[PDB]
């Protein structure tokens, strides 16, 4: 019957920001509040929690406080890295894991510094066994943002990064897909706001 | 560490499957949940020194049991498609006070109940090479790997680079894209880039393997439609390095 609120339940920051999340709860026995992390694909993680007692626990970039009084506790990400995005579940419980109220969670999205931006769409080969045409919006800033297509048989991913660890060079793509007649690349996006400056080639 | 089988799960309403589940860390609690999309995980089961304990108004068509100290079952049937979920098993209580307490999560069993398996179709899977322009602009080559027309969406894909996975300049979409947005049964579609040094991708010694793993029908569904049966299966599309025009 009891209940843990958090906030907000969406946070995009840049890499290198600072990220914090705020429950509440309304249990007032509460004497463990643990915080879990999930990434795509994965089962939730167990990072930090607070044992109560405290107002206080710092490990390394991770930090959270809690206030019995006020019944708030909060997590604090510092110097964020992209490896961060991730949805959190703060929770509190008064018997153990056994009985956790979990917060409805909070998808953090950390999109990395691009180094040196160079925005350009790129048609790709085509394939012997696909009758697609393939399109990629690559190297983009990171203020950025790809909307979907208005037509129907114009396929376009969001934005997405990848990062080549050994020159530690991040990187943004989105690809744009057809099979009609009617579809080169200098098009494709047009329903989004590429910057002024990418690059067509021919 | 807790591991589980399966990763993915497609079953029709009259399929009995089991979901398995490990943990050697000597955990004197093990637990299952339920978690739905952008839901966080509702507690089902807990199990205390292998009796069970704890039980959140679970249906009977999720019968779980607890063979020995270190193993969990979950098993399913007369499953309903709402039954949908990731199911996730956990663990804690280390033995009596020699270790301080924290819980464990498996990597959870995705599962999808289907009405009818008629939909189930496996992916197309199509790699197409680096743009030339792309690789005199930056140096870089970049491969994308299609997969379409898949249904359901349990799909796990890797790239191979000369027979061993590599994870280094790859992003796989989050989500798959919805093929007809509007249809309730939309195949989907899932992209995937990896990037190279323009000298990698240029040695035609280097083999590229894009694998879309789809999880589908086993051998005990039936199957009348004239089409191929959509059983679990690999697709692969393969590509090689290209030297210099
Ligand atoms: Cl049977
Ligand atoms: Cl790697």
């Amino acid at each position: 019957g009891e209940n843990v609120e958090q906030h907000p339940s969406t946070l995009s920051v840049q890499e290198g920001d600072s990220a914090v999340i705020k429950c509440t709860y309304s249990d007032s026995a509460s004497n463990y509040f643990p915080w879990y992390k999930q990434e795509l694909g994965k089962g939730p993680q167990l990072i930090i929690d607070i044992r109560s007692n405290v107002g206080e626990k710092k490990d390394q970039r991770i930090a959270v406080t809690l206030n019995k009084t006020a019944k708030h506790f909060s997590l604090h990400i510092t110097e964020t890295q992209p490896e961060d995005s991730a949805v959190y579940f703060c929770a509190a419980s008064k018997r153990g894991f056994q009985k956790l109220v979990f917060g409805t969670g909070t998808r953090l999205l950390v999109s990395p510094n691009i180094q040196n931006p160079d925005p350009a769409v790129y048609q790709l080969r085509d394939s012997k066994s696909s009758d697609k045409s393939v399109c990629l919006f690559t190297d983009f800033d990171s203020q950025t943002n790809v909307s979907q297509s208005k037509d129907s048989d114009v396929y376009i991913t969001d934005k997405c990064v990848l990062d080549m660890r050994s020159m530690d060079f991040k990187s943004n793509s989105a690809v744009a897909w057809s099979n009609k007649s009617d579809f080169a690349c200098a098009n494709a996006f047009n329903n989004s706001i590429i910057p002024e400056d990418t690059f067509f080639p021919s | 560490e807790v591991t589980q089988t399966p990763k993915h799960l497609v079953m029709g309403m009259t399929n009995k499957k089991s979901l398995k589940c490990e943990q050697h860390m000597g955990h004197r609690a093990m637990y299952w949940y339920k978690q739905k999309a952008k839901k966080p995980p509702e507690l089902m089961f807990v199990y205390s020194y292998e009796k069970l304990s704890i039980n959140e108004s679970v249906p009977s068509r999720f019968s779980p049991e607890c063979p020995n100290s270190s193993l969990l079952n979950l098993h399913l049937h007369a499953l309903q498609p709402e039954d949908s979920a990731l199911y996730l098993c956990a663990s804690s209580q280390p033995p009596l006070g020699v270790g301080t307490d924290t819980q464990y999560f498996g990597p959870g069993t995705r599962l999808t109940v289907l009405e009818d398996l008629k939909n189930v179709f496996p992916p197309e899977v199509a790699v197409f090479e680096p743009s030339e322009a792309e690789i005199s602009h930056t140096q870089k080559a970049t491969l994308v790997c299609l997969a379409t027309g898949f249904y359901p969406d349990h799909v796990e894909l890797s790239w191979w680079v000369n027979g061993k996975e590599v994870h280094s300049g790859v992003c796989t979409d989050p989500q798959p894209l919805k093929e007809q947005p509007a249809l309730n049964d939309s195949r989907y579609a899932l992209s995937s880039r990896l990037r190279v040094s323009a000298t990698f991708w240029q040695n035609p010694r280097n083999h590229f393997r894009c694998q879309v793993q789809f999880y589908g029908l086993s051998e005990n569904d039936e199957w009348t439609q004239d089409r191929a049966k959509p059983v679990t299966q690999i697709v692969s599309a393969e590509a090689w390095g290209r030297a210099d025009g």
